[PDB]
């Protein structure tokens, strides 16, 4: 009677790729 | 065949009733019933009596090539275990009675 | 354990109309025997403890009789046919099924009229009813959505042998007998004779009356 | 049989509810009839 | 002999029996009550006939100058012998066999449709000036079809 | 408590609290609202039918069935530009043949779909 949806963005990416954000 | 439609399948039918007669059967609060141009396939599991007011009716019994036609004020009793197609073609109009055993 | 009631007044009281001798056999002998062969049917079955009512229709098993239903079936009819009577009757009812019999039959004298011809036109033996038409079927599709309050109305129906409306659930208000066991000692084959004395000496429009109130309020208790 | 005219409809339809729906589970099922009335309801 | 193509007619004609069925297994007395009336499939023609010649009268009202609604007549070609043509159309790739079914305008009654159709116009447009919705909950052509299922309801 | 997520209910959307650990003497709490989406067990289609005054006994019967489209707890991925449906409301044939009726009256043209059994 109820369903959720929470939103969440995420990214799959290749190792070499530069991330320029910091965890 | 030479032998007629109605006497085959005993449709009694009283053409032309008088006046005397419908009020005799009670025909004034008969209920009512009216179509258009359509095809009515019907198996009668009473007899019914049918007084028509307007219009004509076709009726082909079941397999049959010849038609019965009954017209504006005729009486017609469609006997019990009758199976028939009834084809309109204009307005039609009657007044009609379900008959259980004995009754009428 | 269904009990015979006697009729509601004295033996003697129906005559000239409706002999003693007539009364002793009908109720004494007929009546009796429906009764008592009945009892027997009954016992030791699941029909013990209903009324009589319920056993008409549980015997009548939706037209497949079972063995109990003709004697249940005219012990009914018989109670209902004493009730029917009066030493007084006849005359004219009034009220509201006055207003439903005008209404349903145009008037008084063409109702009596087309009763008498019913009654005398039913071959062989059976029972005339006047019956309020409220039934309910047990088929799909078969609830008026916009009821027009005219669809319950007065009728007058023929049944054949032990058979009353209370099959086809109606609600019976008036009936006569017309097995010949129930004339033939005061009239002989003379039926018509016998239908024009209870409608014009024996009726007993009082208890139609009361009878059509019951009915309405069956009708009403449905609706709500 | 997997080669029975049943078992060939019966896949077939399936493709052809997955062409609309898919993985999805069924999360409660209602009659059309009884899906109108609770509409002219909250209406 | 030549006349005789009915089976059950013939034995009629002489004393003989009915030719045997299987027996349906189901009571007559516990079916369920009929009320689709026959007429109501020539109905329902008539009503779209009605709603696309007035859909024609909004969009396109310069056709119809000098003309009254009630004057029309059908197309040169218009046999009353042939309302239904059978055929076959392709959607897609697949390929669904298609009815066409042909209607006069001399057997439909656009004088109350107009009417209704505009009486329908202005309560649209005046729920539309308030901010509101309208919905039409049925048309005169739908009211005659339900009197018509009544009657032949009461019949069954 | 030390549980990963607590979810709060609304006492007007629930609440998912999440506590999130950085180092191993350091940690936080994110509170998230969630959806909170009911599915109508009204989807309107009266739009359909006309709603008959009388509807005789059928061997075919409609059915409305509602549609998660993704599995508990499965990523939902939104492409750039395009809106994502969450559930679908389908209609189910049950007890069939179908093709096109078309009514025609002075060069006018309207389509059916005709789904009789
Ligand atoms: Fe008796």
């Amino acid at each position: 009677d109820r369903f959720f949806f929470i939103p969440e963005e995420v990214h799959i990416l290749p190792e070499s790729s530069a991330i320029m954000v910091e965890n | 065949m030479q032998t007629p439609l109605e006497e085959l399948y005993n449709v009694k039918v009283e053409r032309k009733v008088s006046q005397r007669r419908l009020e005799e059967l009670g025909v004034s609060r008969w209920s009512v019933w009216k179509t258009g141009k359509c095809k009515l396939p019907w198996d009668w599991q009473v007899d019914q009596l049918v007084y028509i007011e307007e219009g004509e009716v076709r009726v082909v019994p079941e397999g049959s090539k010849r038609f019965m036609q009954f017209l504006a004020g005729d009486l017609v009793r469609y006997p019990k275990w009758l199976e028939a197609d009834l084809f309109f073609n204009a307005p039609y109009s009657e007044r009609y009675c379900f008959k259980a055993y004995a009754d009428d | 354990g269904f009990e015979l009631k006697p009729p509601p007044y004295p033996l003697d009281a129906l005559e000239p109309h409706m002999s003693r001798e007539t009364l002793d056999y009908h109720w004494g002998k007929h009546h009796k025997t429906y009764v008592e062969n009945l009892n027997k049917q009954i016992v030791g079955t699941d029909l013990d403890g209903l009324s009589l009512e319920e056993v008409v229709l549980l015997s009548y098993n939706r037209g497949n009789m079972l063995p109990a239903f003709n004697n249940a079936a005219q012990a009914w009819n018989h109670e209902f046919f004493w009730e029917s009577i009066q030493p007084g009757g006849g005359g004219k009812p009034s009220g509201d099924l006055l207003r439903l019999i005008e209404r349903d039959f145009g008037s008084f004298s063409d109702f009596v009229e087309r009763f008498k011809a019913a009654a005398a036109s039913n071959f062989g033996s059976g029972w005339t009813w006047l019956a309020y038409k409220a039934n309910r079927l047990d088929v799909a599709n078969a609830v008026n959505p916009l009821p027009k309050e005219e669809d319950k109305k007065l009728v007058i129906v023929k049944t054949p042998n032990a058979v009353n409306p209370l099959v086809w659930d109606y609600s019976p208000l008036l009936t006569i007998d017309t097995w010949e066991h129930a004339y033939y000692l005061d009239f002989e084959n003379r039926r018509i004779e016998y239908i024009n004395t209870f409608m014009e000496k024996l009726v007993s429009w009082e208890t139609v009356s009361t009878r059509l109130e019951s009915a309405m309020a069956r009708a009403a208790q449905r609706e709500q | 049989p997997k080669n029975s005219e049943i078992s060939k409809q019966e896949r077939m339809k399936d493709a052809h509810n997955k062409s609309i729906v898919g993985k999805g589970n069924v999360w409660y099922d209602m009659s059309y009839d009884d899906a109108i009335k609770q509409t002219i309801e909250r209406r | 002999r030549d006349g005789d193509t009915n089976p059950d007619e013939i034995r009629r004609d002489c004393g003989r029996p009915p030719e045997p069925r299987k027996d349906p297994g189901s009571k007559p007395e516990e079916e369920g009550l009929l009320s689709d009336h026959p007429y109501v499939d020539k109905l329902w023609q008539l009503h779209v006939a009605e709603q696309m010649i007035l859909d024609d009268y909004e969009a396109n009202p310069e056709k119809y100058k000098g003309k009254k609604l009630s004057e029309l007549s059908d197309d040169e070609g218009f046999d009353e012998r042939k309302e239904i043509e059978h055929g076959e159309a392709y959607y897609k790739k697949t390929k669904l066999p298609k009815v066409i079914l042909k209607t006069s305008v001399k057997e439909l009654d656009l004088e109350a449709a107009l009417i209704e159709r505009k009486y329908h116009n202005k309560l649209m447009m005046e729920a539309k000036a308030r901010g509101e919705g309208y919905k039409i909950e049925k048309l005169r052509r739908n009211i005659e079809m339900d009197e018509y299922d009544s009657l032949h309801w009461r019949r069954s | 408590s030390r549980h990963s997520g607590i979810l709060i209910p609304p006492g007007k959307n629930w609440i998912y609290v999440q506590r999130i650990t950085p180092t191993k003497k350091k940690f936080f709490v994110l509170v998230r609202p969630v959806a909170t989406y009911e599915i109508a067990d009204s989807i309107n289609l009266a739009t359909l039918f006309p709603k008959d005054l009388f509807r005789e006994k059928d061997n075919i019967q409609l059915r409305v069935f509602n549609y998660i489209l993704y599995g508990n707890g499965k990523p939902t991925r939104g492409i750039s530009d395009t809106s994502i449906q969450l559930v679908r409301t389908c209609l189910v044939l049950n007890w069939v043949r179908a093709f096109f009726v078309e009514v025609n009256t002075k060069g006018l043209i309207r389509d059916f779909i005709r789904i009789g059994l």
